[PDB]
């Protein structure tokens, strides 16, 4: 569907000069922060430099998460990109520091390569021997391509997969020999006229040619957190999905770091360093910063990019204030990129992009009035007015939206600048910090 | 066994019984005194626009605030939206004081309620052979295998439903079902099509007297078809998919037979699981099998969420698959619960408040309280004279709205105890002194309750 | 529990008619969650479009090669 | 000539199930039509 | 016999006229609180009707005036049909389940489901197990009157084998389900063995017909249905307590099926009474949920009590009347109480006398009335037992002026304990320092 | 091959007489700290240590943890070094003093010789021999086997317990599988089908290995590096043997528990029994607690009894705080956050700030470490930023200025690239100035105060 960051298709800079284009790939209307984020993106794609800190500071509704999603769309589905929010760390299951350690180790991909052995061909006969009331199974599978005619054997798991798949005579199946999955591709004969509970006639494929035992080289990318969970527990796997991981001791991490270094040297694995994005870091207390400053000290730390909103705020868990709510022993390590509020000739084209994304057609008078509203209430009210005016124009059966639809939507739904006045007018029929009356 | 009572099948009167919908025109303009509401024009028009946004499937993570004081109709508009959307679109009305748990972090119950608010409709087919077994007769093969005894090529089963019976030829590898499940003559089974392994439901009811004491469940004959080719619509919320992938329901070992045997614990769900489920649901939509239907997460009393929750709500609303979030706040300048620093409007932080389409809610005129009294009175069935309506409206204007809707039940009780059928002025003037409001209670509390002594309150 | 054949799942497969008014045995009346369960209807369907959602954790756990991968860490003492 | 294993073999013509002679007297032959 | 004379023992129902709702003064224990008892009678008459769902009735007033007395009168004057739930507010603050769920279960307990059925059970003493190793068998069972021989086919012979039923047991078969429940052994075979095992308990023989059918009226609550459907063998959880945050989808399925049972005529929904004693202990995080749970169709008519005046609300830092937030007090209705005249105090002490079977001379009753007027009810009611006991030590039948003055001399009322504390401040640990003489 | 923040540090760079020579092996200057760290290192490598306190004071950005990595690269690989923080010990399963003691016993190592007794054979005949089993509910029970192992030189035909049979049975050992029964626990890992049963027409994807050469009853010695905390975890949650506690104890989820005083004393007596047999060698180590001021008073209370032990590693505390308030009790202020009673144990090492030429040397070393070559005017510009703004701000203006240099086709970094990267990427001070100046009033274009 159409979320609030679906129009963005990357960061929109040059590849040779990385100059900020004034209108390219959604992120339209800002030049300094997009150029600096392009530099950060290039030193992430280099992968050499480890353990930095980028702080995208600025007023709200200025496109900070938009720049973050622009870097996310620009890396593709290769490099990990954790979209961590700062309130998720405060768990009750695990400690507050170990949640940060997992959040760092989720953003270091390990890309390994392994050889599987796939089969191909037409099943000629199945032969299954079963015991009575519990016991082992025996299996002989005769399979034929256009060239070879093999009679393979089977174990218990292969028969448990065959009966799960219901592989009859005359099926084009492909068995991965290593993993042990069975995917029926279709049939070569037709459906028999002797049995009732047979099934559905599948796709008509011919007999495959070539060889039986073919080899394949697959590439598997796991984060370090998955390696930590599968090597921290004897049988309790799958806890890396259902979040049941209590604590991983340090003896496990100091062995997995060494084994990943050995896999890096052997040419088995490759370490792909990633991005940890922390949205609204001002909610973390000082007990988190006293670990974040020291986890950025090793070869396995991701390049942290994080946002903020606040001016001189007080740090949680303390008694004193600081710029951005972050301590001044942590603000030495970071590098702060500022963002600026917008200009109306940029708000016009941003609302034009948001209107063309949600498939809404406009008139220039309505767009001028909409820009006039967006000057005084931000983009977050104007985009909602776009969608609302689209549906009100759909209610009265109009092709394009007009001035009257925007005025209707402005009359119905208040911007916060009028809701503050609505609070400040009737203070006697709203619960403040005190009592309230009823007429 | 269970004896059926032939009584009256009535219903109970809640506080929002009379609400039956928004009551709009065909153009969106509200109309007063329609479908339960009285007045409140602009709020009902805006909620009609919200209902249109929900049914148009263009909402993908919006947010709607309901301001206004207590006792003015925010929850009434919420139930009006929930009854306007219907039943086949989900609606999860949590409160603010329901995210605080003791098994998980409080920024996780929010995400599970998002997943409760999203529905998924799946249309599939069901092909089963069905009914009571009459025969299990084998058939000898044409070419027996040398070195063995019997060699059976096709196994015959006679299945008899409650409408018609049918002979069935089957592949002989149904025997491993029949020996393991102990299927005999007179046991209803179902045979599926994708695998073909029959599973016994139970002994039939016609053979419930061949023996005397040897009893089990005696299920009846399947009163339906013998060859179901029936299609099924199936509604699963994404919360159910998260739970069934995180904690598997039925396993065959010791420790998963202790997991369903010990108490189910809410556990926090890693984000890779949710990302994978979204990536696969958005693939099955593109195949054209499953329909995504977003719903409403009406978080009532939104000023109980502290500042650690709106930070997670910003992330959760920026997701590409998210329902609408209809908040409900009835405070003015309030201190946010988490950070005791900033006094913000509505209890909402100023960063989160820009996302919200703020719908107002105004107090009621002193000639609309009596119309609400008439509608509430004809809802409960309590009928009453016009001077009684004017006195209840007097108490409604001068004291409260929720208090004049609660002088109808004791007045009706005292009416049908005194010996009448309708409520007069005397019954309400007598019931106004058995049920004091908050105002006269505070007057007694301050005036008579002077200080802490013997016959005094405990301040 | 390991030797108890479940049957109230199968009631939802067989006794599934609008005329049949959702029949349940009276000695198993209060076990409602045992009776209406989408997993039991899911394991019967022709296309496994819900069976490929109910256990996607195992499929993702197998396709990442987290079984064939060599076990990197081990405890230092037993 | 296996003691307790029941063969299922499915070819292009049909599919048959062989039972050893030593199991026909047992309770395993009740389905196959031997019984006790 | 696990039933001793407490404070709330003389209150056998509410004690009002059921026709015209006139609170006659001395009836069924309660004495002279006519307006509050009339209002409670109106509340009770809209409880038994059961149509109007989810009100809220606060009972304010000073301490030692009768706020829990009227609640126990409403509890006694309903019977076993309509439920009732005595929950003090400090029970909610748990460490295994949160406040919201432990207060939802207070609403889920006070709504009953009532269902009437026929139980086809068979008692009987085993005489002779006759197994025909040919499958078939015969069971001979007897009672004090009859004796019969019933056939058996294949599998309940195996159920007998798994249960190990010997000759002399007392078996019971529920023929609508078919499962053997061995109740023990009979007294006619206690002479047989000498060194019994552990599991064997002896019982009398069954009496009457073997096939017993009887129409029984089951009444469960919604909380029972919620906890049974929580986990697999979860029925023992409601005795143990080993349950936690039950999911909302289970409660949604259960409310849908209870509505479906009401449609099909199987079940009758009986709404009841939730009694939240001392509601001022709830914090604002609980009132924000009570203000929503009083909206559904399945909500009991909540009756709550309170003591405090203009006090702070726990969890926040602003004063309010009755310790309750004002958005909650706009929703409830309030029945005020009043302190007692001495003419009522005298006969309340007379009722507490005749409950504890203690005889009082009239001079002692007048003196005890003056003590109750000067100190309260809870101290005057605690002097009847002490004067009776001191009269029992000096071997006198009727208590007198001397025994009541002795009991007043020994034990201190709370009015004089404050003067005792403020009289000697240098030794009681006030906040900082102790002299220790 | 990733340049972290601490890559150029390769040691303290000390002379033979223990005198720190400046600009050697990564460091620049900092004499009085590196000589004291060399004294600490030779205190570690002499084993007369049972708990000594070494505090590393000094402001932020002066290289407190650079000295810690210098110590950890000067001790070597075979000496334990446990670095933690002050925020790491606030757990949710155990009390934090348990986490302190677990780190203290992570920081003590032991080198043990062991003699494993493998039976490495190929299974020839596997036949169970059950015993008598009367009416007791469970039924029959296998009690004796006759597994025949066949190595290359001399077969053997041995008899097993029930428990080692269950160890076989949970490994799915058929006839033909080579195994080696470990007769220390009882465990037995199947290796694969023997090559006498080899067939290329196979599907199970088995690993075919040849027959193990040598005697079937081998006996081999190995050397193992085990800390005392590993022994604590091993005796606390048992996961070895073939009984039920040590088998149902590896299917549950692992939880950190509170290893009590009695186990921590009994394992000390067991290790002393190892040392007295001439087998094991004890090697104590370092617990480096960075950011010690985050520890509250309930931890500095317990460090007294944790250091009074006859066996306790040397503690190295780091604390970049001046006069500050202790986290536990908020009514006594002290230097560094350390309480004034615990501070007397510590041998306090100061750390002084830098100079405008030492910053130039550190910038030059960091540039030739990362791989960014540049001109001397650019080095003077970065040193000017280092004097004015911060030390670890000007080091971070080299990584964009390389990339920007590669934008403009250059190789070395000139003045223009740093003059552009000082405008794209800002520090904290000018950002706070822009914050205070522009953020005048809260509203639409303001900041949430
Ligand atoms: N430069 C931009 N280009 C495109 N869209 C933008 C830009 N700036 C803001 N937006 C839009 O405005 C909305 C607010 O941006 P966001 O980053 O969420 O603000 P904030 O940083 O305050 O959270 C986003 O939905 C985004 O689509
Ligand atoms: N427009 C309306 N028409 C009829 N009844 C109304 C209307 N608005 C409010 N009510 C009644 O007022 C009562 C209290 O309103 P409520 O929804 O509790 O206010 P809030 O939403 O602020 O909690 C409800 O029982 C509802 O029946
Ligand atoms: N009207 C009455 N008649 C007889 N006894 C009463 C009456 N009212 C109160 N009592 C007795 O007084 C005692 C105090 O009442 P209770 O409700 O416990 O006071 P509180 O409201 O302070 O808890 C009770 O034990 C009750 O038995
Ligand atoms: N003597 C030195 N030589 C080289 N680099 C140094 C020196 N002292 C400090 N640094 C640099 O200072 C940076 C931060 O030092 P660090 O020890 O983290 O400061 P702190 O003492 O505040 O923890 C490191 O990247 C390191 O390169």
């Amino acid at each position: 569907l159409i979320a609030a960051h679906s129009h963005i298709r990357g960061l929109g800079v040059d590849a040779d000069t990385l100059e900020p284009r004034p209108s390219s790939q959604g992120l339209v209307g800002q030049e300094k922060a997009r150029k600096a984020a392009a530099v950060v993106l290039e030193m992430i794609k280099q992968g050499k430099i480890a353990g930095r800190a980028v702080l995208i500071a600025g007023p709200p509704s200025t496109g900070k998460t938009a720049i973050a999603m622009g870097m996310a769309q620009s890396l593709g589905q290769d490099v990990p990109f954790t979209t961590l929010a700062a309130s998720e760390i405060f768990s009750l299951e695990m400690s507050k520091t170990e949640a940060l350690t997992q959040a760092f180790r989720k953003s270091i991909g390990v890309r390994i390569k392994e050889e599987s052995e796939i089969m191909e061909g037409e099943v000629v006969e199945i032969q299954i021997d079963r015991s009575v009331t519990g016991g082992a199974k025996q299996g002989k599978l005769t399979i034929k391509t256009t060239d070879m005619e093999a009679i393979y054997d089977m174990g218990s798991k292969m028969i448990d997969a065959m009966t799960k798949e219901r592989v009859m005579a005359g099926d084009i199946i492909s068995i991965d020999k290593s993993s042990g999955k069975i995917t029926k591709l279709g049939r070569s004969y037709a459906r028999s006229r002797d049995y009732d509970a047979m099934g559905v006639d599948t796709k008509f494929l011919q007999c495959p040619e070539g060889e039986l035992q073919k080899r394949k080289e697959v590439v598997h990318t796991v984060s370090l957190h998955e390696i930590d969970v599968i090597n921290s527990r004897t049988q309790g796997f799958l806890a890396l999905f259902s979040g049941d991981t209590g604590e991983i001791r340090s003896e496990i991490r100091d062995q997995i770091n060494t084994k990943v270094a050995e896999w890096k040297e052997e040419g088995k694995a490759e370490i792909v360093p990633g991005v940890l994005f922390i949205d609204e870091v001002h909610m973390l207390d000082i007990e988190c910063f006293s670990y974040i400053n020291r986890a950025l000290e090793s070869d396995l730390a991701p390049i942290v990019i994080m946002a903020s909103n606040r001016g001189v705020s007080r740090i949680r868990g303390t008694d004193y204030k600081s710029p951005h709510g972050l301590p001044l022993d942590f603000l030495d390590r970071v590098v702060i990129i500022n963002t600026h509020p917008y200009t109306p000739d940029e708000l016009r084209q941003i609302l034009s992009i948001r209107a063309q994304e949600e498939e809404v057609d406009l008139t220039p008078d309505a767009l001028a009035l909409l820009t006039k509203i967006g000057q005084e209430a931000g983009l977050r009210y104007a985009s909602n007015l776009i969608t609302t005016s689209q549906l009100i124009a759909a209610k009265r059966r109009a092709k394009q939206v007009g001035v009257e639809d925007v005025q209707r939507s402005f009359k119905l739904f208040y911007d916060p600048a009028r809701s503050v006045r609505f609070v400040q007018e009737s203070e006697k029929r709203l619960i403040g910090n005190d009592g309230v009356v009823d007429f | 066994i269970s004896e059926v009572r032939g009584n009256t099948r009535d219903h109970r009167t809640a506080a929002h019984t009379h609400i039956k919908g928004l009551g709009l025109n065909s153009s969106g303009i509200a109309e007063k005194q329609a479908a339960g509401f009285v007045g409140q024009c602009a709020a009902r028009e805006a909620c009609g626009v919200v209902v249109d946004l929900i049914k148009a499937h263009k909402m993908a993570g919006r947010g709607v605030l309901l301001a206004g004081g207590p006792g003015t109709g925010k929850t009434a508009l919420a139930l009006a939206i929930s009854q306007e959307l219907g039943t086949k679109i989900p609606f999860c009305p949590i409160t603010g004081s329901e995210i605080y748990s003791t098994e998980v972090k409080k920024t996780e119950v929010l995400m599970e309620n998002f997943r409760r608010a999203i529905g998924l409709r799946v249309r599939e087919t069901k092909d089963v052979y069905e009914g009571e077994v009459t025969e299990m007769t084998p058939e000898e093969a044409e070419n027996p295998l040398g070195g063995y005894g019997k060699t059976i090529s096709t196994l015959l089963i006679g299945l008899k439903s409650a409408r018609g019976q049918k002979k069935l030829r089957l592949d002989p590898s149904i025997y491993e079902a029949i020996q393991k499940e102990r299927v005999q003559v007179g046991d209803v089974i179902y045979i599926e099509t994708n695998t073909g392994a029959c599973k016994r439901v139970g002994r039939s009811d016609a053979y419930a007297t061949e023996f005397d004491l040897e009893a089990e469940e005696y299920v009846p004959i399947p009163k339906g078809e013998v060859h179901k080719k029936k299609e099924i619509v199936q509604d699963v919320t994404l919360h159910d998919l998260d739970v069934a992938n995180a904690r598997p329901q039925g396993g065959q070992d010791i420790i998963s037979m202790m997991g369903q045997l010990m108490k189910p614990k809410m556990t926090e769900i890693t984000d890779k699981l949710r990302m994978e489920i979204n990536k696969v649901v958005q693939k099955y939509i593109n195949q054209g099998v499953a329909e995504l239907i977003p719903g409403v997460l009406f978080i009532d009393e939104a000023h109980m969420l502290d500042i650690e929750c709106f930070t997670y709500l910003n992330k959760a609303l920026e997701s590409p698959i998210a329902p609408i979030v209809v908040l409900a706040s009835n405070r003015g300048i309030a201190t946010i619960r988490g950070a005791d620093d900033l006094k913000a409007a509505h209890g909402i932080p100023p960063d989160f408040l820009q996302r919200l389409l703020i719908i107002p809610t105004h107090p009621y005129e002193p000639d609309e309280i009596r119309r609400i009294v008439r509608i509430r009175a004809q809802t409960e069935g309590v009928q009453l004279t016009d001077a009684a309506v004017d006195r209840v409206a007097e108490h409604g204007v001068r004291i409260s709205l929720r208090y004049c809707l609660q002088l109808l039940a004791p007045a009706s009780i005292l009416a049908r105890v005194n010996g009448r059928t309708q409520v007069d002025v005397q019954d309400i003037a007598e019931a106004e002194e058995l049920f004091l409001d908050a105002r006269r209670s505070a007057n007694i509390l301050t005036s008579t309750g002077e200080s802490g002594g013997l016959h005094g309150f405990i301040s | 529990l390991a030797s108890k054949q479940n049957r109230l799942g199968h009631m939802q497969i067989v006794y599934d008619e609008p005329e049949d008014k959702k029949w349940t045995p009276v000695h198993a009346l209060f076990q409602i969650c045992e009776r209406e369960n989408p997993k039991a209807v899911a394991e019967i369907t022709t296309e496994g479009v819900l069976r490929d959602l109910m256990n996607i954790a195992r499929v993702k756990y197998r396709e990442l090669g987290l079984c064939r991968l060599e076990k990197a860490a081990r405890p230092r003492a037993s | 000539p296996d003691p307790m294993m029941i063969r299922w073999v499915n070819n292009k013509m049909g599919s048959v199930v062989a039972v050893p002679e030593e199991l026909l007297g047992t309770h395993a032959g009740v389905v196959f039509g031997a019984g006790p």
